[PDB]
């Protein structure tokens, strides 16, 4: 005997769990209807429930079998037996929403089967009808189950919805317009205009030549970020050591030069300035800096987690650089490895709800063109970064290629890629004494 | 118009346009 | 009993025929294949039929059991005593074409049992499949069940036939007291005049460079469609979400400030413009817009087919951008990658008889000519792009490039090839406040 697909236990734990907890009630109804039920009492028990629930009045034990045995009902669900059994078996710790989508794949699953034997009896007895006809029976048939279901997250969404969604962002948009001090503060003050701060979900990419200051830049992002927070700031350094990134990190806080701190060479007022650094870096306690070598994203998302997990959140990702990840699967193509990497990172942004920041190199061809200011496709090889990644920033210093510059020590963002705002250029001072980027106090244009 | 002017403007727009699901 | 449908007699009758007269293998030949046949006999006979009727022999009896003798196959069918009874028993005044099409009609609705049974097959052992699984794999059965039986009516057509055809095409060409327009409304007079509309079963392609107003001018496309027709207008979009496109399509109807949208500073005017648009908009409800990211030519196809099996035909399909599609078994080169798409595209498009509008890119190496306006060797990594596309289209916004640029506020369309019509450079006004591209009111060389 061929048994169809069902799950008694799982159908027993929907009802029980509805019973001990009346709160959880809009997950189960969001996720089931009573058509998905495989037995006649389950489903008159969930229709008993959904009516005492749109009248108000609580769907646990008692009332539930007081309204069954006012309409004459209770005999046919199997009686305050079966429904006491439902109630005892059930924990407490009841993840209902798992199991009512267990319920709705089993429905579907049914669904299918039995449009399938429906189709083979047309089949064996064509009553007249052409193949063109059965062929358009069947294929009506198969497409009329996907129809609905769940394509609301997983689809195109009602026209409706997605304009009340655009007024309510307006809304909330003009209401508190705090120029960009509402999602992660970047320290900058153009850059929050121009990007509302680094917003949760977004994957951020960071390129620039080689000796631009990539790594000082992301670096002092961090250090914005966590001054500016109370989460924890997660680091995956694949290109420096931890301590020459806490050097950095010093001579950025302290103000001190950096070559000084490297050679060694500083008086009382520098160690004094060092040691105040160290003592709100001490009391503070929220960044995390990993500088192991050749990660594969498997790990970041697990470390990522984990650190989520431990710490009751993320408030910042930043990983320096993902030219030296590993995807060893994909060692042999390089851009198949960047493109899985980008949607890994992509994908852990976004189940995190935290901004993820990526550095990433330019090719040399840049500078061959007339103007050096990067590009997007001078991301040759990484059309995936381009694609998935939510901002793009370029990192340009027009002193690198003119000694004579009129813009020393002014840097430029220029944001390439925007996927919820404005692009253009962001001008900062770079203080490469204390490996710096400070707001532009020039004029502006 | 105000945040005040706009909010109402959008909830008579809303209420003209039913929608009730975007609550 | 679970009967397999089928008919001897229809065979025996076909294959007696056959060998009484030679001259109506082709009547049978269009109608029925070797694999169509039930019986492994009936097959192998028909096989070697075949290979006799090709190669330029006589396929009466005593050669063909012979030749069957030869290669030891003889008695795999039945025997010469089988092959006289086949000869001798079916009468020569028969309609043997009723009979190959009752043995086309038999294999189909087998093959179609065949895919039931296994569906129920799968749905009962999932074995690891979720129900998206097992719905992909329906489809994909019925589909190969289903697609290519068309090439019976695809071929050699009569002169007379296509003649007339032609005639009647050109008489309606005739008749019709619309102002130039053949296929669906671009809503600009001069590109109407040009172009005739969008044709249905063609590719078009559209081109500029990057920040030119490709997304805009399509979604301008898009609403005048939209606005002038009534059939759905299905949109695939890889590049915005929906509620960026939405406020897009909010300022280009209400003509409404997009900067003002964006920032939420908007005035009782324009509050009543958005209005009005609203309304209209849902009085029509005939857009569907789909922001998902990382399409491929599958996913795609199977979504404008569900459109399509919905709301009973498409009116215009619209992608934004194909350099954003993916192909994951040609992801290690590019150019096959593109061509696929193209292909794919291009063969939807004859399909479902619908203009299909793909947006595209441009090599960066343009921006360094002399003259930017583009050509079809702009297109280069995308041969088969202009290989297998109807129309392309270029924008051209001469501002863009030049601040001195007498041409503020107008683009050029550049036809870079048109299947079947002349090309060249169709003037309209851009208003960037709006995001909107209009009818070009100056005068006209
Ligand atoms: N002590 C220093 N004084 C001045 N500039 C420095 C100093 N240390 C680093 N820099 C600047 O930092 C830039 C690169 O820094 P970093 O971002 O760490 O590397 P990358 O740009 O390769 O990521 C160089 O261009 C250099 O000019
Ligand atoms: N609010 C606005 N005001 C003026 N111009 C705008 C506005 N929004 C977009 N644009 C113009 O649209 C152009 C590109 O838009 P879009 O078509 O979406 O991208 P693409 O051309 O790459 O498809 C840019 O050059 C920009 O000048
Ligand atoms: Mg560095
Ligand atoms: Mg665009």
């Amino acid at each position: 005997l061929k048994v169809p697909p069902h799950s008694i236990e799982a159908e027993q734990s929907v009802l029980g769990g509805l019973m001990l907890d009346n709160e959880r009630w809009d997950d189960v109804a969001e996720r089931v209807v009573a058509d998905d039920f495989y037995t006649r009492p389950h489903r008159h028990i969930f229709t008993e429930m959904a009516r005492l629930q749109e009248s108000g009045s609580p769907i646990d034990l008692i009332t539930l079998a007081e309204s069954l045995e006012r309409q004459g009902q209770l005999d046919s669900v199997g009686g305050f037996a079966y429904l006491a059994e439902l109630s005892k078996n059930t924990p407490s710790a009841a993840n209902i929403s798992a199991y009512a989508d267990i319920v709705r794949e089993r429905a579907v699953v049914r669904e299918m089967i039995s449009v399938a034997n429906e189709i083979a009896e047309a089949g064996f007895d064509p009553q007249g009808r052409t193949s063109e006809d059965l062929l358009d029976l069947a294929e009506s048939r198969v497409f009329k189950i996907a129809e609905s279901r769940a394509n609301k997250d997983e689809g195109p969404k009602n026209i409706a919805d997605v304009l009340d969604a655009t007024v309510a962002r307006i809304e909330q948009l003009f209401q508190q317009p705090h120029d960009g001090v509402t999602g992660v503060n970047t320290g900058y003050d153009d850059l929050n205009k121009k990007t509302a701060g680094l917003q949760p979900s977004d994957l951020i990419i960071v390129a620039a030549r080689p000796s631009m200051g990539k790594t000082t830049f992301a670096m002092n992002l961090v250090e914005n970020a966590a001054m500016l927070q109370d989460k924890p700031v997660l680091i995956f350094s694949l290109e420096m050591p931890s301590e020459q990134i806490m050097m950095r990190s010093l001579a950025s806080l302290s103000r001190v030069d950096q070559t000084k701190i490297r050679t060694g060479q500083l008086d009382d007022e520098d160690w004094a300035r060092i040691s105040g650094t160290m003592g709100i870096l001490l009391e503070k306690r929220n960044i995390y800096i990993d500088d192991s070598s050749g990660l594969t994203p498997t790990e970041v998302r697990s470390r990522a987690r984990r650190i989520a997990r431990e710490h009751g959140g993320i408030g910042l990702i930043m990983i320096d650089y993902l030219q030296l990840m590993r995807v060893p699967a994909l060692s042999d193509n390089r851009t198949l490895e960047i493109a899985e990497i980008s949607r890994s990172l992509k994908a852990l942004a976004k189940e995190l709800n935290v901004p993820v920041v990526a550095l990433s190199q330019l090719n040399r061809s840049l500078e061959q063109r007339a103007d050096k200011r990067p590009v997007n496709s001078d991301l040759r090889e990484s059309g995936s970064i381009e694609q998935d990644a939510d901002l793009i920033m370029f990192i340009y210093r027009d002193e690198v290629y003119h000694e004579n510059s009129d813009l020393k020590g002014i840097a430029e963002i220029i944001i390439g890629k925007q996927r919820n705002g404005p692009i253009g250029t962001v001008r900062l001072t770079f203080n490469g004494q204390w490996s710096r980027f400070d707001n532009y106090a020039g004029p502006q244009y | 118009l105000n945040r005040a002017q706009a909010l109402a403007k959008i909830a008579e727009i809303k209420a003209k346009f039913g929608l009730k699901g975007a609550s």
